[PDB]
RNA sequence: UAUACAAUUAUCAUAUUAAAUUGUUAAGUGUUGAUUUAACCAAUAAAAAUAUAAAUAAUUUUUAUUUGUUUUUAAACACCAUUAGGUAUAUGCAAAUAUAAAAUUAUAGUAAUUAUAAAUUAUAUUAAAAAGGUAUUGUUGCCCACCAAUUUUUAUAAUAAAAAUAACGUGCAGUAAUUAAUAUAUUUAUAAAAAUAUAUUUUUUUUUUUU
RNA sequence: UAAAUUAUGGUCAAUUGUUAGUAUUCAUAUUAAUUUUUUUAAAUGUUUUAUCAUUUUAUAAAGGUUUAUUUUUGAAAGAUUUUUUGUAUAAAAUUUUAGGAAUAGUUAAUAAUAAUUUAUAAUUUUGAUUAGAUUGUUUUGUUAAUGCUAUUAGAUGGGUGUGGAAAAAUAAAAAAAA
């Protein structure tokens, strides 16, 4: 098990995240593609944090937050956290 | 001594290895040194410990507003006097005195 | 040598001595003589788990003769209770007690040796005879 | 110019030396990190009455003559004469015995030789190490319980003392050999534990052996830290003389004890026996005393010449009784340590105390 | 072993574990074990002429 | 061994109450409940110990504490001049009598 | 259960500790220097710690290192419980020290540990 | 592996893993080592 | 440093040494191994200060130049001669007349004895190895020269002849060395462990697999038997007779 | 998210029972000139040899002491630079592999691991016979640093550090690999790295029991 | 330095992951939890009394404390015709931070002293004081097991000092003098 990768938990098991950009990044070879990365945002104890997120739900008509779990290890290395559902 | 003589874990073969280090890690990390060393040889490090004062926390002299290498950065904020004795240190420690006992010089010294 | 290091006892070097001259196949061990080796030895030599042993009255150490059977030794293992002098383990009753018991069948096969108030050395058999708890000192089969 | 500076480039494996530049010989240390010079005057005594020369002390010629007078009677009618027979073997008992010439040859063997073998055999022609077991020799007789005595702890801190001043001397000529600075330092310890098992077996001797060898240094308590806890003084217990003193001789025991069933220390039932127990006193606590005492006659004089100051401090007292933080005892008010068992109001609430440990507890 | 105890690594728990060891534990002999170097070679060119009033 | 034998919950699992009383004297505590500041956090400390392990009464005979070599026996021994080891004759620590309790009949 | 458990049977746990002399700098006043005991059930064994207590001596007896026994009592100063039972062992050699004059132990030559570097030369 | 735990040749006998368990704090809280200081279990 | 692996290398190798470690060690000086059955003052051979060995030039006659040679060793093999007891025949007048000397009585035999081993001994680590170089104590081989013996010749006899020392052989009163020796050889040590059957320790025994040894042990009224110790006899007797597996 | 190292043998930086330290010797002129080197250039050339015994074992030196950096060239070799020189080897300072440790990296938050050794690889003068692989249908094999973009953590040093990374441009550092490599030390610098001083084989071996 | 029997006694220790050359407690298992669900809580007006008063009705606000928190019977219980006693406030242990330095209305003696009494004072490297985090010494989970891993909550200075005891300014679920 590695712990250091759910330092934005925070010890809990889900967290609640604003939208912000949605950009484009490229997986390590040998997997070729484009993973769809969301940059969001959220606070605790009165700091905003930018969380960076894989994103692999689905947008349906036009939201804001969504709900992050993390996972095992993806494609994309560098992003631990990725998305349940968007509200 | 006062320096690192390695840096990163330079042995980590199998047990019973029977050498301190194989070639190739020793490689890797031989690496890694030449890069931090050539950066303090460019950047032009200096370092100072002074007596009766705390020496774990080392006064950084190649960042002090004469000795600076960078015409950009802030560097430091030592005693007047301190930093007086310090430039006048490194001054003086450049050429050899006949009678002293002959010590490495280099161009990144000065 | 140093403070990290375990601080032997004459116990421990003795279980030691008897294992690796077990090992080589050796019919004589030259062994640590104090109060409870020799009385491990008597305790052994009940079970006869070794063919012989002598204390000549010479101080340091004590003679032992051990015993092969089949072309293996008589001894499977024997190991130290302890690794230090600085930590010592008492044996309820209730513990050797349970030793004796492998769900529901008696076992002896098996030899604890231990220390009393009284400074006898015993197995766990007579203890639990005498329902007394006494201190570890080594197991042997 | 104020002060020493190390200067470090830090690709460089160490430091540059120091800009003052340090002594250019480097000090020599004794065992607990004091420093020593050179020899005290009265080493410098010691080892310049080995160098010259040792002597048998005339007390073994006497003690031979009063224990065996036969002996010392046949060596008595003899004089100048070759003996074939060693009569004189009491007055030697060991090879080690004899030291006023080389190889252990006693004085009485000479007597039918040549005299250029009399010098040959001489102290003058003894070589340095030679001279050293000489003075060993010879100190180690004087305080040997018996001939054969070795390991007691007089002779073991007799001898490690020599030792010790022969090294230093050598060390003060030839600056590195790192080699017997270390044998130096394991010899001064060895040499501790030898001196404080003399003084809780006896005292005087180790008195002596401290006044004619001049080391006090290496008794000297290392650090304040390991003081006090009472490391120090923790040695002579493991030793096994901390009980060892046998009072009687010393200390009249009967006010050293305290009353178990009374309850009352020992300082009490000095008391009641009309017994004072109590250490010499240095100028401290005997003014201290001096002045305590004295408080109630000063008192009384003062209230009685001069009753007018007297009441205006009184008025201040008691006034201020009623003023203040408490007015009344209880548990808070009466905690003897007030920051300690509240630390919770130190910071916010209460602004009098900085920390909340002033003593041990 | 619980993962936030100390360092983000096990073994940085069993380091300070050391230091609560009982046969690690500091007395007259071991001395100054959590910074030794802070306190090394602090006295070197301190020169104190040891205590004698006896002669 | 097991886990339930480490429920103390169970009145068999645990040392009972009325040890406290045979230590400090019967109804001893219906003193200390009636007190000011009470169980907050703290109260009056309840001393349960069987009775056979108690330090203040019990010695190296009877009590298995006691005769722990290496840090209480070793340092009574040094005190009062025994001879000592690891495994000795003598049950605490000790190969023989010091000299005083050979030569001194108590 | 260590030494002082061993020898003494206490009405309340250290009411009674042994202990050597360090200091007199106060009047009637003796710092005592005591062990006790704390065991480890993990490892299974036992270590010594140290402490430090005031004990009242009233008539100035204590030398320092003395061994001393030493009890519990009535509250005398801010810190000071304690109160010197009995000398168990007096310090004869530091008594005669005194007696000539001189300090009862020579001082310890460096005191606590610094993180500077002193240099002073001569 | 240099860097690593160690690891034992063979197992340990269970018997003398539960013989060195016999003043483990599980037995001591039975026997009533702890002193009771605060209100416990309600 | 790169936190991956460039290349892909998988050597398919696995020597015992990187595997199990507890068992054997391939640091170099560590190379002595364990050894418990030495008389050092540490179980760990590697560790020890006092007789460094001669990997080269040792182990003729002991095997292995780790192990404890001849004249040292604590453990005894079965079908192995065990150490010889030194003398410093007279006394088998008793025995028979042809018995030669007996095997296990050596007139020279030290168990403190110094093999000669170079790295100790002879030295040349801080040389370049060249053949006369490298520091040599002479104190380890006893002296072939004829200077002693020239030096030291003197028309007093010897220490024997002197009688000089006290005591003897540390012992007392030994059958085999200084009084005469009477009775049997006992050359395996079957009598000499032997568990004593009796609370007089006057009867002993020694007891295999299917056989059972019973020895009656008086030598001082010359094996006569008392009432007591007969009437015990009878019961060890017919208690070994009576026995299931003798 | 909690949920059981070893203790018989484990290679990088926390030493510890030890006998050393000190020695004033050698070498130098006849004469007309191609020595050394794979190749250049400066330009007298000969040389510095001796010590064993003895020192007792353990228990409170850890702020103490200690691990190849050293005055004097009017003395050379050697090394570094180049006809104009520098330097030329333990009196200052300098703890430090000989192992007490808990998966790799990383200043202790970055990536998800890393490291590793015996299979396989055609030419070394026997009356043809001994050999290495970071590759893995294997040299047209792999890999190494600087040089752009970006991503991310922070203890921001010419131009911060570290980690992900698949461009462009230099080369050719490494796999006994075109002057063998590895570690420490000191110097040097487009970049791998290179020169020298010590140790050393995870480099391939060449072998006089008084001639 | 001998064996043992008047025979199973003194009441149960027992370990379950389909891996990927090898070295090292580390992904995917079970149990326990958070994810996850309205079958146990609850509303305001306390109450007498001799009248502008006087009797009864004593630890859930916050702040962040690791050498730390300690106490009586004079209230009630409580029984006689009146003067009734003594015992208490003190201590000992256990005390966290990867890379570590000084702390301070300050110790001890005097005494119902001293904002300037006397003294060679006290705490600290056997780890202090500040500073971070944190509600302290019968409570849990896992486990065959010395372990590892939890345990809330409740005592936050004084300033007409009432009261037996400060625990005294919403937030019960304590029958509070028919
Ligand atoms: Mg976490
Ligand atoms: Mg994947
Ligand atoms: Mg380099
Ligand atoms: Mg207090
Ligand atoms: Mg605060
Ligand atoms: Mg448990
Ligand atoms: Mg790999
Ligand atoms: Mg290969
Ligand atoms: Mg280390
Ligand atoms: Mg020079
Ligand atoms: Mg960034
Ligand atoms: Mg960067
Ligand atoms: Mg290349
Ligand atoms: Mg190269
Ligand atoms: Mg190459
Ligand atoms: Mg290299
Ligand atoms: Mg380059
Ligand atoms: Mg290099
Ligand atoms: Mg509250
Ligand atoms: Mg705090
Ligand atoms: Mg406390
Ligand atoms: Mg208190
Ligand atoms: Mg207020």
């Amino acid at each position: 098990l590695f712990f250091l990768r759910m330092w934005f938990l925070y010890g809990c098991c889900l967290r609640f995240v604003l939208f912000v950009l949605c950009y484009y990044m490229s997986p390590r070879l040998p997997s070729s593609g484009n993973r769809r990365v969301l940059y969001a945002v959220f606070y605790l104890y009165n700091f905003v944090w930018m969380l960076r997120c894989f994103f692999c739900c689905f947008i349906g008509l036009v939201m804001s937050l969504f709900i992050i779990e993390g996972g095992g290890f993806v494609d994309l290395p560098g992003v631990k956290y990725y998305t349940r559902i968007v509200s | 001594r006062w320096a690192a003589k390695f840096y990163g874990q330079v042995t980590f073969g199998p047990r019973n290895y029977p050498y301190p280090s194989s070639r190739w890690l020793a490689r890797r990390f031989q690496m890694k040194k030449h890069r931090i060393i050539k950066r303090f040889r460019f950047r032009r490090y200096k370092l100072a410990a002074v007596a009766n004062l705390p020496f774990a926390k080392m006064i950084r002299v190649g960042m002090l507003p004469e000795l600076k290498s960078s015409k950009t950065k802030r560097g430091d904020v030592v005693d007047p006097t301190l930093s007086g004795q310090l430039v006048s240190a490194v001054k003086n420690t450049g050429e050899k005195r006949k009678g002293q006992r002959t010590r490495p010089k280099s161009k990144y010294q000065v | 040598r140093r403070r990290e290091e375990n601080l032997y006892t004459p116990i421990y070097d003795f279980c030691h001595r008897i294992r690796e001259a077990t090992e080589q196949r050796k019919r004589f061990v030259v062994v640590p003589s104090t109060i409870e080796t020799r009385g491990c030895a008597r305790v052994m030599h009940d079970h006869g788990l070794v063919a012989g042993f002598r204390d000549f009255h010479n101080d340091r150490a004590f003679a032992v003769e051990l015993k092969y059977f089949q072309g293996d030794s008589t001894i499977n293992v024997i190991e130290p209770c302890s690794y230090d002098g600085r930590t010592e383990f008492e044996w309820s009753p209730k513990m050797m007690r349970r030793l004796l018991n492998t769900h529901g069948i008696h076992n002896r096969l098996v030899v604890y040796i231990c220390r009393t108030a009284d400074n006898r050395i015993i197995d766990h058999i007579h203890a639990v005879k005498e329902n007394i708890g006494g201190r570890g000192l080594m197991m042997v089969h | 110019e104020h002060p020493a500076i190390w200067l470090w480039y830090p690709w460089r494996m160490n430091p540059e030396p120091p800009t003052p530049h340090m002594p250019q010989r480097r000090a020599l240390k004794n065992v607990h990190g004091a420093v020593f010079n050179d020899l005290t005057p009265v080493q410098k005594k010691r080892q310049e009455q080995m160098l010259y020369g040792v002597n048998i002390p005339e007390t073994r010629q006497m003690k031979f003559e009063e224990q065996h007078p036969l002996l010392a009677g046949a060596l008595r009618k003899l004089e100048g004469q070759p003996k074939g027979f060693p009569f004189w073997y009491r007055k030697y008992p060991t090879r080690r015995h004899a030291y006023e010439y080389r190889f252990s040859i006693p004085v009485e063997m000479l007597d039918g030789y040549n005299d250029d073998v009399k010098k040959a055999l001489s102290k003058g022609m003894m070589s340095i190490q030679e001279k050293q077991f000489a003075q060993e020799a010879m100190y180690m007789e004087r305080y040997a319980e018996h001939d054969f005595d070795t390991t007691s702890p007089a002779v073991l801190a007799v001898k490690r003392a020599l030792k010790c001043r022969v090294l230093r001397n050598h060390l003060l000529t030839n600056p590195h050999n790192n080699i017997i600075k270390t044998v130096l330092a394991n010899t001064e310890r060895k040499l501790n534990h030898a001196l404080r098992r003399l003084r809780k077996v006896d005292f005087k001797k180790y008195w002596e052996i401290i006044r004619d060898h001049d080391v006090q240094d290496i008794l000297q308590p290392p650090n304040l830290v390991t003081y006090r806890q009472g490391s120090y003084w923790k040695y002579d217990w493991n030793a096994g003389l901390a009980i060892s003193t046998n009072l009687a001789d010393v200390m009249d025991p009967r006010g050293l004890n305290g009353c178990v069933e009374t309850g009352r220390s020992r300082s009490e039932v000095a008391r009641d026996l009309g017994l004072s127990y109590t250490r010499p006193l240095h100028e401290n606590e005997k003014k201290q005393l001096s002045h305590q005492a004295v408080y109630y006659e000063r008192l009384a004089k003062f209230k009685m010449e001069q009753p007018e100051a007297a009441r205006a401090m009184e008025r201040e007292r008691f006034v201020r009784k009623f003023s203040g933080m408490f007015v009344k005892m209880d548990i808070r008010s009466g905690a003897p340590d007030f920051p300690s068992t509240y630390r919770r109001l130190l910071g916010t609430k209460v602004v009098r105390w900085a920390s909340k440990r002033h003593g041990p507890n | 072993i619980a993962h936030w105890y100390c360092g983000h690594k096990f073994r940085h728990r069993f380091m300070r574990d050391k230091r609560f060891h009982p046969s690690l534990q500091a007395s007259h002999d071991a001395r100054n074990r959590f910074s030794k170097r802070r306190h090394f070679k602090t006295n070197r060119w301190n020169y104190q002429q040891a205590y004698r009033d006896m002669p | 061994s097991f886990k339930y034998a480490t429920k103390l919950q169970h009145d068999e699992m645990r040392q009972p109450y009325y040890i406290h009383e045979k230590r400090y004297g019967i109804f001893s505590n219906e003193r200390n409940i009636a007190k000011a500041r009470r169980g907050l956090p703290f109260i009056t400390p309840l001393y349960t110990k069987h009775m056979n392990l108690w330090d203040t009464d019990t010695d190296a005979s009877n009590n298995r504490f006691f005769r722990g070599y290496y840090y209480g026996q070793r340092e009574l021994h040094q005190l009062l001049g025994r001879p000592h080891s690891l495994e000795a004759t003598n049950a605490d620590g000790s190969n023989d009598l010091s000299t005083y309790e050979a030569n001194t009949s108590q | 259960y260590d030494l002082t458990s061993l020898i003494f049977n206490q009405p309340r746990q250290g009411s009674d500790k042994i202990g050597y002399v360090v200091g007199t700098s106060m009047l009637k006043t003796a710092v005592v220097a005591t062990n006790h005991m704390v065991y480890y059930p993990k490892f299974n064994q036992r270590v010594s710690r140290t402490k430090r207590f005031f004990a009242h001596d009233e008539d100035l007896a204590c030398v320092e290192g003395d061994l001393v026994h030493i009890k519990q009592c009535r509250k005398i100063s801010k810190y000071k419980h304690y109160y010197v039972f009995s000398i168990l062992e007096p310090n004869v050699e530091g008594r005669e020290r005194l007696k000539l004059g001189l300090k009862a132990v020579p001082p310890p030559l460096f005191g606590y540990p610094v993180s500077r570097r002193i240099v002073k030369l001569n | 592996h240099r860097s690593g735990k160690a690891r034992a040749f063979v197992f340990r006998d269970p018997s003398l893993r539960m013989m060195r368990a016999g003043s483990g704090y599980q037995q001591l809280r039975r026997m009533g080592m702890p002193m009771q200081v605060g209100m416990g279990w309600r | 440093l790169k936190t991956l692996d460039v290349r892909e290398y998988r050597p398919l190798a696995m020597p015992i040494e990187f595997r199990f470690y507890q068992r054997y060690a391939n640091h170099p000086n560590r190379q002595s191994g364990i050894q418990f059955l030495t008389h050092y003052n540490t179980h760990q051979r590697f560790r020890v200060n006092k007789d460094y060995i001669d990997y080269m030039h040792w182990g003729k006659e002991q095997g292995q130049a780790r192990l404890p040679h001849r004249h040292q060793r604590v453990a005894f093999d079965f079908n192995d001669q065990l150490h010889p007891t030194r003398i410093g025949y007279a006394w088998f007048a008793s025995q028979d007349p042809t018995f030669g000397h007996h095997p296990d009585l050596s007139s020279s035999f030290d168990p403190n004895y110094r093999v000669f081993s170079h790295p100790e001994h002879w030295n040349k680590m801080f040389t370049k190895r060249r053949p006369g170089e490298g520091d040599i104590d002479l104190s380890v081989l006893p002296s072939r020269s004829l200077l002693g013996p020239l030096m030291a010749h003197s028309d007093t006899k010897g220490i024997p002849y002197f009688k000089v020392d006290n005591r003897g052989h540390s012992n007392g009163r030994v059958p085999g060395v200084n009084a005469p020796f009477f009775g049997e050889f006992d050359q395996k040590m079957m009598q000499a462990m032997s568990r004593p059957l009796n609370a007089n320790r006057t009867i002993t025994g020694n007891d295999g697999r299917f056989s059972k040894t019973i020895m009656i042990n008086e030598p001082q009224c010359n094996q006569a038997l008392s009432a007591k110790t007969a009437s015990e006899l009878s019961k060890e007797i017919d208690k070994a007779t009576n026995a299931v597996y003798s």
